[PDB]
């Protein structure tokens, strides 16, 4: 809400893909969107930066990461 | 059963009968004699009807391995093993196999392994039951390095008097042209044939 | 820890340690040097003479297998000398069922499905051997070299020993100065001038230089010797460069 | 220490032997993309010739087992090999007892049948190469298999191995978000191999030359690896876009 | 080579035990508890499951009762997966002496044809021992009733009432002062649940977690009927003998 | 090239409990959630789709599997390990069973086969046990409609509706609740359903859930006609459209 | 015996008499003569009749588990190439001729495989003591391309005419309709030739003239409850 984003982004695609995730690395999450939204020079954080920013600063892979034939 | 390969200018041509009697009686009169073991190496069968059908199973399997290990097999090569298994198992098996090639590198070759187990390279072979009668007409008619059209023309001859005569023989000559080209088959009816 | 008592087991990184220390066991051997002239092959090994004992001319450390496959190896000499025996099996075999002498590419993966059943099991110890092999067939030279880890490559020149370091950066300039291919007849001359300068470093007990060639239009496809003028005008080739 | 170096499973529930076996993997520096297209199959690989000695034909990761089965192998070459000659024998001896050609489906599964028994056996160690099976199968049309030493294996829409795979991915999954369809459309299969070299450039960040890749198509009824020409004619094609 | 691995599970301590047969009977310690009481006129087998979860259907499971022919039942305590493999070879070994010799097999052969397989595994093999104990209840016309107990050694010996489970001493003792030979199969009934209700982990002792069958003279012209009961049999006997 | 181990590797701990039917036992509650719930008229069992990742297809993967057509098979642990035994599981029942005494084996019978697999994968030499627990539902002729759980040791029970994987704890609490006697195929399908949405937190799409009945006998799937004496498969693995029918109606 | 195979367009029929002997005496007047190896994939079997049903099952056995393996229909061809090699492994022992008919996906087949492991394709076929009456029948009305209706009637009456002129073959017609793409119709008894006409008399014997020397009940049950 302190953000400028296009009306177009979305909250709701992102809550799903992860099941884990704390306050702390929501922040660093919203940073690095509005970091990559200059490298672009776009004023609003537009769909494509948040769902680029989503997938790094998450990881969470160490233990099934290729070893998911124990499912 | 009649069947024969003839080398040619180009690759090689074989032609075969499609009779098969189980004695007085017709079992089938539209049988393909003439199999692919591969797709430059056909071989033509004569003598009993499964000893025959086991080893082209068989023979098919081995070529197929060795295409995808070592390379395209030559004519040579897959004439080999034909004298594998025909010599091996010579006290239970009756075969008497034509196998007829084209190779890129050397054209049509005829190998014969009569119901002994050896191997032969002649520039043109007869076998089966009906091949007895027209040892003389062909030994006169055969020159070699023949014009396509001649050639077909030249089996042609030959086969029909092959069925004119035996018991064993007759209905359709199937044949297969293979050479540069690939695979070309052939079909001649009886009204046509027996003209000629 | 444990993970170096035994073979066929992984380290925590992905090693096999019995299989990096074959490698070793390989390192001590004598050069060993083949070259993939225009029309064949040239093997050539230094043999080393330990003692005025040793009699001149009578310990080939090259083994042909079947009539157009030379074998020359480093390493632990008996090991070698299993490697091959286990390879006349193979080919006089194919020979038999298919008529025709065995071509280079296929021996070469029969050879490294034997070495690489070795590296499968505690019960069985790596090959302690790197392999240079080859000849000519009705498709062209090749030219192999087997690790004792089980894999092996095309080369167009290759090395093994104590001088692999000082071979394989002398073949370098060897495809430098002769892209086209150089001529078989010559490459006996060039062979000779590879193992002396690599004996620089062992230049300490004299040696005795052996040289084998197949080529197709020499010798007719078939793996021979060289022996009596030719040989001798190599030795006096290289020698008179290296003054 | 004696559950660590064979297959049991360790206090904590895990087969370890099996987990080092992935990480063996990754040490050729090898990547790999391969993608379904309308009829047809791709798979690009790099091609790395280390030294200037070896001779640059006889390096290979593309291993053609039938004229239907094509297969690109991601790991160290001797059990490269050893899987490859493997999968030929079961390929013929499935001809042979059943009459038709082994589909991609049957060659898979009888390969992760195989890697299962060298997990359970003791003295048996498990093959540190992943295998991706690439054909035109004639019931199901487009097919990737991917099999592992775990003995696991899925289909795919699209996939990728090496190194750096996770840059890979990103790319094949952002595009099949837009289109909204599981396979690459269009039908010439000349125009996918175009495709394919676009991808790796970006994920990989190189720019290739025609010797650093190697490509494998399989079409119906064949399956061969392109000529060092071809690969040429393909990189044109990308320039004069 | 393999000798690292190697367990050895056939070597002496340095005492004279086998270290590996020891522990056998200790992973039985913690199985259910059965029991079996020799009358005159019958035998009694009663066995206290080790599940006891609702949604488990007990009523047709049958994982400690099994009958190796038409006179021989025998009790499972220990490992109930290895169980079925000796009572498959049990049950071939019962029927060859009847197709040899056209006479239903005495219990001393069979009891002692099973101990000797589990000899076998602690003699050579290096296999591990099997983990069962096995109570025979049998009838043969040589001696009448007979009872007999094998262990993971392979000893076994015959007894007048017995128990192997939890607390094999805790029950024996109970038994020991309430037990007399003028017993009759209603009397030992009685004596059977009463010694599972006071050594049972739970207090409450209900029809369900027990599982009961009986080997009794009663069925005509000088025959054995071996009954399993079902689940309602059970249910009333518990209210007959007064135990709830 | 020799086999050398025929010694266990599987060896009593010294206070009991064989080391490696402990810890196989752990893999098999790491698994993902897999139910199954009897009926009067059926049996049902589902689980749960795991996706390597978006770019795998999961319909080729088979997680629900058919041993004869009336018995049908579902598991949690390993799946390496399940797809090994499932062929071993067809082989012994036709070769011991379906060639000797014509029918297919009853449901009691063949889970005993499959039993003496599991059991002779710590008694025999050189092998580690099956990293997997099987729910094996199914219908036979004269005891009706029956549910089983083989365990990696080789004991099996009888169970009216059980769980097992990492939500085990948590499903059979509510499934104890839930049950009752009178129960219908259409029912019980509901309580599968509801259970498992709260075991898996991924997505729950009718793709990613896979459902299947042992209900009744399929006429049209039978493949001929004019036998009144044979009857059709009772096992109905149901497809994605008819999933997404149950879901809304939640 | 008398079997026919007739490929049409759309499927292939496959049809067979009833009377199963035991040399000169019918040993059963009605039995099943049309075995089913999978749901698409019928034969028929000649020769000595304990061997046809003893291979049928078991390649019955071999390509139902093959089908659940793969998880794809079988193919004709499989059935072909599984009795070929097992045929050949005894060097012509066991007495099987078969007339393998099917449908899968990739058409129709038939096929014919003879004692010694000798195999044929055909768009008629005929096996048995009166297979010669038939092929009479199949040369005089076969033509090339056919409706169901009309090859449903071929097929019939080839068997018609091997039971009136051969004396291995008798009673019914059963006939076995595959088509492309639908379910296996099998049509049991469809034509009956002739019921056995009424007895002039009945010969119920009055009771009591039998003469009885002792009677005993064997129980059977289980040894009765405690």
């Amino acid at each position: 809400s302190k953000m400028s984003l296009a009306p177009e982004a979305d909250l709701d695609s992102l809550i799903i893909r992860n099941d884990s995730l704390s306050g702390a690395v929501i922040a660093a999450i919203m940073q690095e969107a509005g970091l990559r939204a200059v490298r672009k020079n776009r004023y609003v954080i537009l769909q494509s930066d948040l769902e680029e920013a989503y997938a790094t600063q998450v990881k969470t892979d160490n233990t099934v990461d290729k070893f998911d034939f124990y499912k | 059963t009649s069947i024969m390969a003839v080398t040619f200018k180009d690759g090689v041509i074989l032609g075969a009968d499609s009779r098969t009697t189980t004695g007085a009686y017709i079992a089938n009169r539209v049988t393909d004699k003439l199999t692919r073991v591969h797709d430059k190496i056909w071989c033509c069968r004569s003598g009993s009807a499964a000893d025959t059908q086991a080893i082209a199973d068989i023979v098919q399997y081995h070529l197929e391995l060795y295409t995808s290990q070592y390379g395209t097999p030559s004519t040579e090569t897959a004439a080999s093993v034909f004298k594998e298994l025909c010599y091996e198992n010579k006290d239970n098996l009756t075969a008497g196999i034509i196998v007829a090639g084209y190779d890129d590198k050397n054209k049509g070759e005829v190998y014969t392994i009569p119901l002994g187990g050896s191997v032969h390279k002649l520039p043109y072979a007869i076998a089966g039951s009906g091949s007895t009668f027209i040892y003389g007409y062909c030994d006169k008619n055969f020159r070699e390095n023949m014009s396509k059209e001649e050639t077909v023309d030249f089996i042609k001859h030959s086969l029909s008097q092959a069925i004119k005569w035996d018991g064993s023989s007759g209905g359709v000559i199937r044949m297969v042209v293979l050479t540069a080209a690939g695979v070309e088959r052939l079909i001649f009816y009886p009204d046509e044939y027996e003209q000629l | 820890t444990g993970y170096d008592l035994s073979n066929s087991v992984f380290s925590p990184d992905g090693r096999n340690f019995q299989v990096e220390y074959a490698v070793k066991a390989v390192e001590n051997g004598t050069t060993s040097i083949g070259i993939k002239c225009n029309d064949g092959v040239v093997f050539a090994v230094e043999k080393l003479i330990t003692s005025k004992l040793l009699v001149p001319q009578k310990n080939v450390k090259i083994q042909v297998v079947d009539r157009h496959i030379g074998c020359v190896y480093s390493g632990l000499i008996p090991d070698g000398r299993h490697l091959v025996n286990r390879g006349r099996e193979e080919a006089a075999s194919f020979k038999k069922l298919y008529k025709t002498p065995i071509p280079i590419p296929a021996f070469a993966d029969r050879l490294g499905q034997y070495v690489q059943a070795h590296t499968l099991y505690n019960s069985v110890r790596p090959f302690g051997v790197s392999t240079i092999f080859g000849g000519v067939d009705k498709n062209g030279a090749h030219l192999y070299m087997l690790e004792p880890s089980g894999s092996y490559w095309g080369y167009k020149g290759a090395a093994t020993g104590k001088g692999r370091q000082s071979a394989k950066a002398e073949l370098e300039k060897l495809v430098d100065h002769h892209p086209e291919g150089l001529s078989a007849r010559e490459a006996v001359k060039q062979a000779a001038k590879i193992i002396y300068l690599a004996h620089e470093d062992n230049k300490e007990k004299d040696f005795e230089l052996e040289i084998s060639w197949c080529s197709l239009s020499e010798t007719n496809g078939l793996h021979k010797f060289v022996k009596g003028d030719l040989l001798q005008e190599a030795i006096d080739f290289a020698q008179k460069e290296i003054n | 220490g004696y559950d660590r170096h064979i297959t049991i499973f360790s206090p904590e529930g895990r087969l370890y032997q099996v987990e080092y076996a992935f990480k063996a993997t990754n040490q050729t520096n090898i990547n790999s993309l391969a993608v379904r297209g309308k009829d047809c199959t791709v798979v690009i690989s790099q091609k790395k010739v280390p030294d200037k000695l070896l001779d640059p034909t006889t390096v290979s990761y593309i291993f053609c087992i039938s004229r239907t089965i094509g297969m690109v192998v991601n790991g160290p070459i001797p059990d490269a090999r050893n899987a490859a000659l493997r999968a030929k024998a079961e390929a013929a001896e499935f001809r042979y007892k059943y009459g038709y050609d082994m589909p991609c489906d049957v060659l898979a599964k009888r390969m992760a049948n195989l890697s299962q028994i060298y997990t359970q056996r003791a003295y048996m160690r498990p093959l540190g190469v992943i295998l991706t099976f690439v054909s035109v199968d004639e019931e199901l049309g487009p097919s990737i298999y991917k099999t592992d030493p775990a003995g696991y294996y899925v289909g795919y829409k699209a996939t990728a191995t090496g190194p750096k795979q996770q840059e890979i991915t990103t790319n094949l999954e952002n595009h099949f978000k837009k289109s909204k369809i599981d396979h690459i459309n269009e039908e010439s299969w000349e125009k996918v191999v175009e495709f394919a070299i676009t991808h790796m450039i970006d994920a990989l960040g190189t720019e290739f030359s025609k010797n650093d890749l190697e490509v494998g198509v399989a079409t119906k009824d064949k399956f061969f690896t392109l000529s060092a020409e071809n690969i040429e004619e393909r990189l044109v094609a990308i320039a004069e876009q | 080579g393999s000798r690292r691995y190697d367990s050895r599970t056939t070597i002496f301590s340095p005492e004279g035990r086998l270290y590996q047969v020891e522990y056998a009977l200790e992973s039985i310690s913690h199985a259910g508890t059965a029991i079996g009481i020799m009358a005159s006129d019958g035998i009694v087998l009663a066995a206290e499951r080790k599940v006891t979860s609702t949604l488990l259907e007990q009523d047709t499971s049958t994982e400690k009762l099994y009958k190796l022919n038409d006179k021989i039942a025998v009790a499972v305590a220990g490992l109930t997966a290895d169980a079925e493999i000796l009572i498959n070879t049990a049950r071939i070994h019962a029927q060859n002496y009847l197709k040899t010799y056209n006479e239903d097999i005495p219990v001393e052969i069979l009891v002692r044809r099973l101990s000797d397989i589990k000899q076998g595994y602690t003699q050579h093999g290096g296999l591990r021992p099997f983990g069962v104990s096995f109570i025979y209840a049998g009838y043969d016309d040589r001696y009448g009733y007979q009872l007999y107990t094998s262990n993971p050694s392979g000893n076994y010996t015959g007894w007048k009432a017995i128990s192997v489970g939890a607390n094999t001493s805790a029950a024996q003792t109970l038994l020991q002062m309430d037990y007399k030979d003028d017993m009759k199969v209603d009397d030992a009934i009685e004596l059977a649940l009463k010694t599972l209700s006071k050594t049972t982990d739970s207090s409450a002792l209900t029809y369900d977690r027990l599982e009961f069958a009986t080997i009794r003279k009663g069925a005509n012209d000088g025959e054995v009927y071996q009954k399993i009961f079902k689940p309602q049999e059970i249910k009333d006997i518990l209210v007959k003998t007064g135990i709830t | 090239m020799t086999d050398r181990y025929s010694f266990s590797l599987t060896t009593f701990s010294p206070s009991g409990k064989l080391g490696q039917i402990d810890y196989a036992l752990t893999a098999v509650k790491q698994g993902v959630t897999s139910l199954g719930i009897k009926a009067t008229n059926g049996v049902v069992i589902a689980t749960e789709k795991k996706s390597s990742s978006p770019l795998a297809m999961s319909e080729t993967l088979s997680k629900v599997s058919l041993l004869t057509p009336d018995i049908g098979a579902v598991y949690s642990g390993m799946g390496p390990d399940y797809r090994v035994l499932v062929d071993k599981s067809r082989k012994v029942a036709h070769t011991s069973y379906k060639r000797i005494y014509g029918e297919y084996p009853p449901t009691k019978l063949l889970v005993s086969e499959v039993a003496k697999i599991m059991q002779e994968a710590t008694q025999s030499g050189g092998v580690r046990p099956f990293g997997v627990s099987l729910l094996i539902a199914g219908h036979d002729e004269f005891n009706g409609f029956s549910l089983y759980q083989v365990d990696p040791s080789g004991s099996y029970f009888p169970w009216k509706a059980t769980a097992i994987g990492k939500g085990s704890v948590a499903a059979k609490t509510f499934l104890e609740k839930r049950w009752n006697d009178e129960l219908e195929l259409e029912d019980a399908i509901h309580i599968a359903l509801l259970t498992l949405k709260e075991s898996v937190e991924g997505e729950f799409n009718g793709d990613t859930i896979e459902l299947a009945i042992i209900g009744d006998e399929n006429p049209d799937l039978l493949g001929y006609t004019g036998i009144p004496t044979d009857k059709g498969p009772r096992f109905r693995k149901l497809t994605s459209q008819e999933i997404n029918d149950r879901l809304e109606a939640l | 015996t008398t079997i026919v195979g007739v490929k049409f367009n759309n499927g292939v029929v496959i049809a067979a008499d009833t009377r199963s002997t035991q040399g000169p005496i019918v040993a059963d007047k009605n039995c099943a003569k049309l075995h089913r190896i999978s749901p698409k994939i019928w034969c028929a079997g000649a020769g000595t009749a304990a061997d046809t049903e003893a291979v049928t099952q078991l390649i019955g056995s071999n390509i139902e588990l093959h089908s659940l393996y793969t998880s794809r229909e079988p193919r004709v061809v499989s059935a072909l190439q599984m009795l070929k090699q097992h045929l050949f492994k005894y060097q012509g022992h066991i007495g099987a001729y078969l007339i393998v008919a099917g449908v899968d996906p990739t058409g129709s087949h038939l096929f014919s495989i003879h004692a010694h492991g000798s195999t044929d394709v055909g768009y008629y076929l005929s096996l048995g003591s009166g297979s010669l009456a038939a092929m009479a029948v199949l040369e005089s009305h076969w033509k090339q391309d056919l409706t169901k209706e009309e090859a449903i009637k071929l097929a019939s009456d080839a068997i018609q005419a091997g039971i009136w002129n051969d004396l291995g073959s008798g009673s019914n017609v059963d006939v076995c309709v595959m088509e492309i793409g639908k379910d296996a119709e099998y049509l049991r008894n469809y034509l009956t030739p002739n019921v056995r006409e009424e007895k002039q008399k009945s010969y119920k014997f009055p009771r009591g003239t039998t003469a009885v020397l002792k009677e005993s009940i064997v129980n059977i049950c289980d040894i009765q409850e405690e």
